[PDB]
């Protein structure tokens, strides 16, 4: 159909993302509007179409990149014009920037195809009912009666509602089913311009209901049906995986810090002077963690981490928390108790207080009861070593000062 | 790096490059065995 | 079920004692304190058996009857038979 | 909505505490961790009044943790919704009016408070204040707060107060 | 310990209060080897265990 | 045996063959040959005494 998503299945063009624009099956051609895949490097020095098909093999693809004419005029390409779209090496360009091909049927794939939020981006009914939430009847003879969602299908939802004071269940349509809730109740927002938040609602308008963000003090108006209910806490999971709660990250090199929040967009990293500063996804890189490291303190004895530790002095007072990565002169504490930096907080160690070359050479024994006799060494210790025998078909323990390796 | 091996059937040496497919210079014989490491071998005669 | 009738054996059956004095023996090994003189002795399992002779671990038996009540025998209530 | 109630809680203690003092750290261990505890089931809890008694010490197979459960008379505070309580006001700002009650802060939108309320960001102290002036609501002020909402924020609950109803305010 | 997995009479691994597990075949630091009552040891079997 | 993949620290995974666990002997011959498919194709004996 006209204005539908599809993709490609072989070509340098596979894998792309296209919209429809005129399908022809006499002719088994479809046209497809989609990001340009054009070199800037071929252009500025001039090689030809078949000459880099020819030598296509170890050539890499151009990335996506919205049409320029101003680029090309600069590279010194000749660029053509033909009412609203540009003719450029036998192609038709739309002004916007969008490259509009024919292809074969047979090639381009129509099936299992759907497109992501961020190539919808790039290229710029529905209802959200689930199994325990409360829509009211705002159309038919039954009219302002809040039911349960027991059920939920396609098109027709054909929900089981109960009502007050109304043990039978009732048959209603999508349409006619609308979301609503009472007061002074949490609510969660699948889609809208924050999505994946949690809030409560002082009112309920018309069209535009209002909710307070827990991450922060600002209205929020979403549309009811856009809006939820649901009692589990926000989950708040990274899509992607990229990091992680409590995961250490080198946001610059003299400042490392642990990320405590995680957002849809933005990052609440706690570094080692203990306040909080936003940064994006991007930005922030992943840092190793120091599974053995060493640190100092007032009392003067060895520190590791995951150990329990009370703040006597510094920021924190009376805190207890335990070690989750460590600096020379910093350290991050853990809690679950805790509400402020989800449960994560910095202190400085000092105020935390307690609450080989040898291996693979051949060697001769040259003293002790094994004297003459002689192996290689598997695994030698600063002061004994591991000696498999050539003879004995047996790895014995020899202290290394009887041992002096034979020199070929 | 020179890596000599014994042919099977003639029982002559030759060198054998990595990659190179197995086969005699001498003979086309497709059997070959590593010669005796270097390494020195000892045994206590028990 | 009131302990003034406690109609189980007085005495204590071999899997009390094994249990018992391997539940003391963790217990010293994790340095609860001790109950007895701890003379010349370091084995958890030793120290436990010396407590058991004397009488004086500090643990209570709650034998559960079929019919779903229990007794409790403080385990120096219990014979040592073996 | 501060309460006193009758809970049970378990509490593993470590075989080295196994002293003379046992129910002294018995206890003392149940104060601090019960202590503080926010739940959405209890809300807060505020102190802990007496222990109303120590449950035999069950020994844990292959742990010599022994759990004890301890019953115990204890304080809490939990809010509901659409319930006036007393609250003190610690920040102003034109975004909104936060106020305490106790451990729970609440807070008051410009939808929750009435009409006549405007804000003055010319005003240094930020306040809330009528054409009339008859009221003016500053940092620290007691104010009469209808809840409305609540949460659960990391086992500890938050509250979303409100004052439109009539002669909710200072007084 | 300071034996380590070699000596025969010796262990093979210290597991901290935390529960982590410290290699004693891989030789670690000797401040990895420190012991405190918490920790335990994986001594080798010796005589007289049962 | 040492043998390596070339993989889709970096561009290769070892596959290398090791000797059985617990066992010991000294290596008494090596054979190179080409399977059916022209692959190398390597054979070594090991001799221990019992
Ligand atoms: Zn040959």
């Amino acid at each position: 159909k006209p204005k539908s998503w599809v993709r490609l299945k072989r070509g340098i063009y596979k894998d792309d993302i296209a919209q429809v624009d005129y399908v022809e099956p006499s002719q088994n051609t479809i046209s497809l509007k989609m990001i340009p895949r054009i070199d800037y490097d071929r252009i500025k020095a001039r090689m030809s179409l078949k000459d880099w098909f020819a030598k296509r093999k170890k050539f890499k693809r151009p990335p996506q990149r919205l049409f320029d004419a101003e680029k090309i005029r600069s590279l010194g390409g000749d660029v053509a014009s033909d009412g609203d779209f540009l003719i450029f090496e036998g192609n038709r360009y739309s002004r916007k920037g969008f490259l509009f091909k024919s292809f074969a049927m047979s090639a381009v794939i129509t099936e299992g195809v759907k497109p992501t939020l961020s190539e919808l981006e790039k290229f710029e009914r529905e209802h959200n009912f689930q199994p325990g939430d409360n829509v009211e009847v705002c159309e038919g003879e039954l009219i302002n009666l809040q039911g349960k969602i027991l059920s939920v299908d396609g098109n027709k939802i054909t929900i089981m509602p109960k009502h007050e004071d109304l043990k039978d269940m009732l048959e209603f349509p999508a349409q006619e089913l609308r979301k609503y809730f009472k007061m002074g109740d949490h609510v969660k927002v699948i889609a809208g311009r924050f999505e994946g938040d949690t809030g409560l609602i002082v009112r309920v308008e018309e069209n535009f209901v209002i909710l307070f963000s827990d991450l922060t003090m600002h209205e929020l108006k979403v549309l009811p049906r856009d809006l939820q209910l649901c009692s589990e806490t926000a989950s708040g999971v990274d899509v992607g995986g990229q990091h992680e709660w409590g995961e250490l990250v080198q946001l610059d090199p003299q400042t490392v810090g642990v990320i405590v929040r995680l957002e849809r967009e933005t990052f609440q990293v706690l570094n080692m002077y203990g306040k909080v500063v936003t940064v994006r996804h991007q930005a922030v890189t992943r840092k190793k963690d120091n599974r053995f490291a060493v640190a100092l303190d007032s009392e003067q004895n060895n520190i590791h981490v995951k150990d329990i530790v009370k703040v006597i002095d510094g920021p924190h007072s009376g805190r207890e928390g335990e070690i989750r990565h460590l600096f020379r002169s910093f350290a991050f504490l853990h809690c679950k108790k805790l509400v402020e930096n989800g449960g994560m907080f910095v202190c400085k160690t000092r105020h935390l207080v307690l609450a080989n070359e040898l291996i693979g050479q051949t060697v001769r024994i040259s003293q002790g009861p094994y004297k003459g006799y002689i192996g290689v060494v598997k695994d030698a210790t600063e002061s004994t070593a591991r000696v498999e025998l050539h003879s004995t078909c047996q790895t014995i323990s020899v202290d290394r000062q009887r041992l002096t390796t034979v020199g070929s | 790096q020179p890596m000599i091996y014994i042919c099977g059937e003639c029982h002559t040496e030759n060198e054998i490059k990595s990659r190179d497919p197995i086969r005699c210079r001498e003979c086309g014989y497709r059997i070959m065995y590593k010669k005796r490491t270097k390494r020195l071998v000892v045994f206590d005669a028990r | 079920q009131a302990n003034q009738k406690r109609i189980t054996t007085p005495y204590m059956t071999k899997y009390e004692r094994a249990r018992v004095l391997g539940t003391r023996a963790l217990q010293i090994a994790m340095c609860a304190p001790v109950m007895v003189e701890l003379e010349g002795e370091t084995d958890p399992l030793l120290i436990a058996m010396k407590e058991l002779k004397a009488r004086k671990i500090p643990i209570i038996i709650r034998r559960y009857l079929p019919d779903g009540s229990y007794e409790d025998w403080g385990v120096d209530e219990l014979i040592i038979s073996d | 909505m501060f309460y006193h109630i009758s809970l049970e809680h378990e509490i593993l203690l470590h075989p080295r505490y196994f002293g003379p003092n046992l129910l002294n750290t018995v206890k003392q261990k149940l104060f601090t961790e019960v202590e503080g505890t926010c739940t959405g089931k209890y809300g807060f809890v505020i102190a802990v009044t007496t222990i109303d008694n120590i449950g035999a010490g069950v020994i844990q197979p292959g742990r010599g943790f022994v759990l004890y459960p301890v019953k115990y008379k204890a304080i809490v505070f939990r809010p509901f919704k659409g319930e006036v309580v007393d609250a003190v006001v610690t920040q102003v700002n034109k975004v909104g009016l936060f106020t305490e009650i106790g451990p729970m802060s609440c807070f008051i939108s410009r939808h929750s408070i009435p009409s006549e309320m405007e804000f003055d960001p010319n005003s240094n102290p930020p306040c809330y204040k009528t054409m009339d002036e008859d009221i003016v609501i500053q940092q620290d002020d007691e104010i009469r707060l209808k809840i409305v909402g609540t949460r659960v924020d990391k086992n500890d609950i938050f509250a979303i107060g409100s004052l439109m109803d009539d002669y909710l305010g200072l007084v | 310990v300071r034996r380590g997995n070699s000596q025969y009479p010796g262990a093979k691994y210290i597991i901290r209060d935390n529960g982590d597990r410290i290699d004693l075949r891989f030789h670690p630091k000797p401040s990895d080897l420190h012991l405190q009552t918490g920790y335990k040891v994986e001594r080798h079997m010796c005589d007289g265990d049962i | 045996i040492g043998k390596t993949v070339t993989l889709p620290r970096y561009t290769k995974r070892d596959c290398s063959t090791f000797l059985r666990t617990s066992e010991t002997g000294i290596v008494d011959q090596v054979m190179v040959t080409l399977n059916q498919e022209g692959y190398k194709f390597c054979k070594i004996r090991v001799r221990s005494v019992r």
